[PDB]
């Protein structure tokens, strides 16, 4: 086969993806006009932190 | 929200950018978005200009980046929306990333805050840069994308595809930045994981894209990076992911061999891979068959399939008897095509009858020959030899028929050096004959050549007709041929014996018959009821009929599948062919018996007023093979007169107009006899000229069988038939007829049967074009169509237009045949008409051509390629492919011998750099090859053809096709090696200092450039940075510390709780830019994991950034 | 993927043993100056290895005398 310009390559990539994306995604990404865990984290820590410190170690 | 579009540009603008900024205070977000979109639309509808706009474009980037940070979902989209629509230069792009606002873009893609419309805008945003200037790409989003398709599967991430295209389409403009940061890399893992066979071969074009100009080849690893597809084969043991569920691993090995395979059969299609992967050193195709040579019976079972589905022939079936898997790869099986609702003769006709076309290149036997040479090089024969015998059963039925069919490839486009030592076996053959070894290997050898020897039977034997129509087609037609060039007596006692023991005269009694005896005494040589006048003949005739008729409803309403159905039908059409054997005894029954065959064809056609419906009888039982009894009644003369004494033929002629039943039409147009004209003719005329659009596509896809088959008279009435249908309003019939006119004309009595009657095939597309080039073949039409001024005419237009758009053409149709590109088994990719190989033909045209002076600039262009654009490349592609076809016969090679371009061309094919041309030259010079002179010459620089044609399937080893190939397969595959492109404090104190302790600037690659704000202080004014509250010096490299240390992803847990914890107790540690900008800078140079980087993204989340924001509000009014 | 490893083929780690088919070699750990000398013939073609923590895989060579030698 020859896909060997760019072009050719560019459109095969950009159509293998839209038509062939299950989700959603690709086609809204590929228009061809232009051609929290953290926070979970961070509150149990704080919580525990609270009834952590209650004693004194020497 | 509130627009007027009716005011002062600048004072417009300057509100909506301060109530943008907001100062942080005292406005909500969805007033923010509602002038994000009026900023939006004032930007659509007024042009984007430093003096018409009011502001410099630092202020609008300074006030559209903070945005940005808001911490609405919507408002951060509408702000990468508004900003994707202000990118529309290289000086705007420059300027937005003078500020670092590609950390706030690398920020916004990957948070994956149960936002999907936000990280959409994003991607769009990052896909306008790489468009407008794709040479100035930063790494921060370079690496965010990277990250996000790296591991994104893992984490169920939705945009791992839409970010995989955007890198993939990145790597094609600039390479560096990609292979930096390990993009290639991320390409090549993403590939293994992928079953989508269009993503997979998009996936791996690139790869291959880089390999092929050495400007790219310098950014790929030697024997490291592309050899990584074939790893789940060669390594028996073989972890792609490092975490995976435990739960899944039989179905995870399974995906992996798929995607494997889709990758190894996609590297094959193209010369960069085929190149890449047959290097004379320690490539990645001896690996490959190595590994075959191993008694591994999962990876040798999965090897096979990649070997069938390389050369492209079918798959036989699951077994281990020989007998059964021959009986699966028949050419001639059955398949769902040949149906009558499907396909029903002309589907069958195509693949069982061979094509018009015997000297024609046919570029995918060049192709495979390069192929099946490369593995033969390596020692694929060997390795199948040892599959054959030191295996299983299942295996070794299939390693068999996989060697009989290369065996059988070879010598049928091999050339004969590299195919006249092939069929001696001797590793096979020594094993066979040697009685030292033990003597289950001896047996196995000699079962093994056995069955070789029973696949070249089954292959020299040939496709046969399933069905009944075509089979009397072919009948006819070679009954016509044998009869245009030009036993025994049983008169009163065998005869009656034969008659005794069929059983139809004992009883009555239907299915108990002996159908045998009945169509012996029906066949047999001088029985035909006119000179044995005996009564038990009579009635044993009438209780044939009787049984016949459609009317008694006896043998109509048997159903299909049934066990002896053929035969019945074949016993019916030698019986009413014995009835029409006796032309002065035979009518009385002939013509009962045709007649209720026209009542019931009448009756079921929908002539009648009872029910006019009974597709439900005909599509099911044995009642639509009163066609075939038609059929073969219309084949003698004296049958027709028989046939138009009754209404047979005004019933087909009424029948052709209806419009709800279109499977009679089917039956009727496959079933008469068009070899002597008459009203068989008209009555196909009729259906190709007013029928349904469907029955008509048909009619008119049913001139293959009678072209195929060789019916004599063809270019008599065939002719003008497909030039009238031609004049068709629909646009599909008209496509197929310019086909089947395509294919006609590699006649020369069929040619000059075309020019004779001048058609008009220039108001078509190019298809007609290039069949109307043909007329040029012969001087009686290119006499004609040079004097109306066309050849003068169609040749400058080649010269500057068509010479650059058939290397398109035939590229086009290499991809649809092997790459499953489809532009907006195995075919046969015939090349293309080319006028510069039309004008050399008859030696009239060849000094037309010489005169104009077009062979010089052509090999001036070979001799001096450019090898560096793009367009120079398609350039010389396209001369080498004239070039090519102006060396297709004698006239030719004596008009490109005067140049001495041959040997330019012949190095050029393994010497180039660039690989897609070191195939072109290999496609043409093999149709330089087409001619004995050819050959010789090419013959002298050491390079083999097939010195045979396409006429006769095993031709005696003493016009042909254009197949030429290296005596050494390995020349052609030398590459030039090119060198890789990379061959061109506080840390020590923390391990034995705690914090607590040692709490009784911190950034080190800080600068005014690369900081989000303190670009801003010397460019637009901006306040110096205050100063923060040596107690947060020393937080400030301890987080940075941390960040670091997170990068290696040894310990994460660790470092993420001392940052959880730093952030529950100084919740002010987070709030400087200054540092921010820092981690942002290290984000955007190192390889962090992506629920590390979205970790770190989020850390810094809940921030307010206030002095930026009042400073960015300050300098704006 | 370490603890997948239980059987190891000639043909694939190391294809110079499996075609020695004889050999001047002594059997190791047999020598003695006052007996005939036992030559390695063959080695044959397949290790199965133990699991454990160090994988010991299990040689079994083949002596010109006809007895078979197992290692580890
Ligand atoms: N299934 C059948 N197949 C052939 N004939 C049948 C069948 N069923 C009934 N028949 C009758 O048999 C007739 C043909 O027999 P004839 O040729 O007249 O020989 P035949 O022996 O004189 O018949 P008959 O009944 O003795 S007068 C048919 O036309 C029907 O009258
Ligand atoms: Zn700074």
């Amino acid at each position: 086969a020859f896909l060997d310009n760019p072009t050719i390559i560019l459109a095969h990539i950009r159509q293998s993806h839209v038509t062939s994306d299950d989700t959603g995604m690709c086609e809204m990404v590929l228009i061809d006009h232009d051609v929290s865990n953290t926070a979970q984290r961070l509150e149990r820590l704080r919580k525990e932190r609270q009834n952590q410190i209650k004693c004194k170690n020497i | 929200n509130v627009p007027l579009d009716l005011t002062r540009e600048p004072s417009d603008n300057l509100r909506e950018i301060l109530q943008n900024v907001a100062r942080l205070q005292g406005v909500s977000n969805m007033r923010k978005l509602g002038h994000l979109n009026n900023f939006t639309k004032l930007l659509c509808d007024i042009g984007h200009s430093e003096e018409k706009l009011g502001f410099h474009y630092e202020d609008i980037i300074i006030c559209l980046r903070l945005a940005l940070l808001n911490e609405a979902k919507e408002v951060r989209a509408a702000g990468l929306r508004a900003l994707r629509y202000l990118i529309q230069d290289s000086s705007i792009l420059q300027k937005v990333l003078k500020l670092k606002v590609d950390y706030l873009i690398a920020r916004c893609i990957d948070i994956q805050q149960s936002n999907e419309v936000e990280r959409t805008q994003a991607l769009r945003l990052v896909r306008k840069m790489i468009t407008v200037n794709a040479s100035l790409f930063p790494s921060s989003v370079t690496n965010s994308l990277i990250a996000v398709g790296n591991d994104g599967l893992q984490e169920r991430d939705r945009m791992v595809r839409a970010c995989i295209a955007i890198i993939c389409e990145l790597a094609l403009q600039n390479p560096e930045v990609v292979a930096l940061r390990g993009g290639l890399n991320t390409i090549l893992k993403n590939v293994i994981d992928c079953q989508l066979s269009r993503i997979n071969e998009a996936l791996i074009t690139t790869i291959l894209h880089l390999l092929n100009h050495p400007k790219t080849r310098q950014y790929v690893r030697a024997d490291v990076e592309l050899e990584r597809i074939l790893a789940p084969y060669t390594d028996f043991h073989y972890r792609h992911s490092p975490d995976t569920a435990e739960g899944q691993l039989k179905e995870d090995r399974e995906a992996r061999f798929l995607a494997s395979k889709m990758g190894i059969i996609a590297t094959f299609r193209s010369w960069a891979g085929i190149i890449n992967l047959c290097k004379p050193g320690n490539s990645g195709i001896q690996s490959l068959i190595g590994v075959l040579c191993i008694p591994n019976m999962e990876i040798r079972r999965g090897l096979l399939e990649v070997l069938y589905d390389i050369f492209r022939l079918p798959l036989p079936v699951v077994t281990e008897e020989f007998i059964e898997a021959l009986l699966s790869v028949d050419p001639g099986r059955f398949q769902d095509s040949w149906r009558l609702s499907d396909g029903f003769v002309a589907a069958e006709a195509k693949t069982i009858l061979p094509h018009r076309a015997r000297s024609r290149p046919d570029l995918m036997d060049n192709y495979l020959a390069l192929i099946l040479s490369a593995f033969i090089r390596n020692g694929l024969l060997e390795g199948l030899v040892e599959v054959i015998t030191n295996s299983d059963d299942h295996i070794s039925v299939r390693a068999t028929i996989l060697l009989g069919e290369l065996l059988h490839m070879a010598n049928t486009i091999l050339p004969h050096s590299h195919s006249h030592h092939l069929h001696c076996l001797p590793t096979l053959m020594n094993m066979a004959a040697s009685f030292d070894i033990p003597k289950e290997k001896r047996l196995r050898a000699s079962a093994a050549l056995n069955c070789l020897k029973r696949f070249h039977e089954m292959k020299k034997r040939g496709p046969k007709p399933y069905s009944l129509h075509l089979d009397h087609i072919i009948q006819k037609a070679i009954a016509t041929h044998q009869k245009r060039d030009q036993i025994l007596k049983d008169t009163e006692e065998a005869l009656l014996i034969n008659l005794r023991d069929s059983q139809v005269l004992q009883h009555k009694e239907n299915l108990e018959w002996n159908w045998n005896l009945i169509g012996t005494i029906l066949k047999w040589p001088n029985v035909n009821l006119r000179n044995y006048k005996d009564e038990q003949l009579h009635r044993f005739v009438r209780r044939l009929l009787y049984f016949y008729k459609p009317s008694s409803k006896l043998y109509a309403n048997l159903d299909l599948d049934f066990a002896k159905a053929k035969q019945l039908t074949v016993v019916g059409c030698q019986f009413t062919e014995f009835l029409l054997e006796s032309e002065e005894d035979g009518q009385g029954y002939l013509e009962d018996l045709v007649k209720d065959i026209v009542q019931w064809l009448n009756a079921s056609s929908g002539m009648k007023p009872e029910r006019s419906l009974q597709n439900n009888g005909l599509l099911t039982t044995l009642s639509q093979h009163y066609f075939l009894f038609i059929g073969t009644l219309s084949c003698h003369p004296h049958g027709v007169k028989m046939l138009e004494k009754c209404s047979v033929f005004q019933c087909l002629l009424n029948l052709c107009s209806l419009k709800n039943q279109d499977h009679l039409l089917k039956l009727t147009v496959s079933s008469l006899d068009y070899s002597r004209d008459g009203l068989a003719r008209v009555i196909l005329s009729k259906i190709l000229t007013a029928a349904t659009d469907a029955c008509r596509l048909y009619a008119t896809k049913h001139l293959r069988v009678l072209l195929r088959a060789n019916v004599e008279f063809f270019n008599n009435w065939g002719i003008e038939l497909l030039v009238t249908q031609l004049h068709d309003k629909n646009k599909t019939i008209s496509s197929e007829a310019l086909d089947i006119l395509d294919e006609a004309c590699e006649d020369k009595a069929n040619l000059h049967a075309l020019i004779q009657m001048k058609p008009a095939l220039s108001h078509l597309g190019d298809k007609g074009l290039l069949l109307l080039l043909r007329f040029l073949s012969i001087p009686k039409g290119f006499s004609y169509l040079n004097e109306r001024g066309y050849v003068a005419k169609q040749l400058e237009k080649w010269h500057r237009e068509y010479n650059s758009k058939y290397v398109d053409l035939i590229e086009e149709q290499l991809n649809e045949a092997l790459t499953t590109y489809r532009k907006p088994q195995r075919p046969h990719v015939y090349l293309p008409i080319h006028l510069y190989g039309q004008l050399v033909h008859h030696k009239t045209g060849c000094h037309l051509l010489e005169v104009q002076n077009i062979i010089t600039e052509l090999c001036r262009n070979v001799r001096t390629p450019d090898l560096d654009k793009w367009e120079e490349i398609k350039k010389l592609k396209a001369s080498l492919w004239a070039l090519g076809n102006i060396g297709s016969s004698n006239w030719g090679l004596n008009l490109l011998q005067e140049e001495n371009v041959i040997p330019d061309i012949l190095k050029l094919a393994k010497q180039c750099e660039v690989l897609s041309i070191r195939g072109t030259c290999v496609y043409v010079l093999g149709l330089i090859a087409k001619t004995k002179q050819g050959c010789d010459i090419l013959k002298c620089h050491n390079w083999d053809a097939v010195r045979h044609s396409r006429k006769h399937l095993w031709p005696v080893v003493p016009d042909y096709i254009g197949l030429a190939l290296p005596v050494d397969i390995n020349d052609i595959f030398q590459v030039k090696d090119i060198p890789y492109f990379q061959t061109k404090s506080f840390h020590l104190l923390r391990q034995q200092m705690s914090l607590t302790e040692i709490m009784n600037t911190g950034l080190q690659e800080h600068t005014d450039d690369n900081c989000l704000y303190c670009v801003c202080i010397e460019i637009l004014g901006f306040q110096p940075s205050n100063q923060l509250s040596m107690c947060r010096i020393l937080l400030r490299k301890e987080v940075l510390r941390l960040v670091i240390n997170l990068s290696s992803s040894v310990s994460t847990k660790c470092h993420e709780t001392g940052l959880l914890t730093i952030k529950e107790k100084y919740p002010q540690t987070f709030d400087d830019i200054c540092l921010y900008s820092e981690v942002s800078h290290l984000l955007s140079h190192c390889t962090f994991r992506l629920p590390c980087r979205r970790f770190i993204q989020e850390l810094f989340q809940d921030v307010q950034f206030l002095q930026m924001h009042e400073e960015a509000e300050a300098v704006l009014a | 993927q370490l603890p997948q490893l239980t059987s190891l083929e000639l043909q694939y780690v190391s294809p110079k043993l499996l075609m020695c088919r004889d050999l001047e070699l002594a059997v190791p750990g047999t020598y003695d100056p006052n007996q005939p000398i036992i030559r390695i013939q063959s080695i044959a073609p397949s290790l199965q290895v133990i699991t454990s923590k160090q994988r010991p895989r299990k040689l079994t060579l083949m002596g010109s005398n006809g007895h078979e030698f197992v290692f580890l």
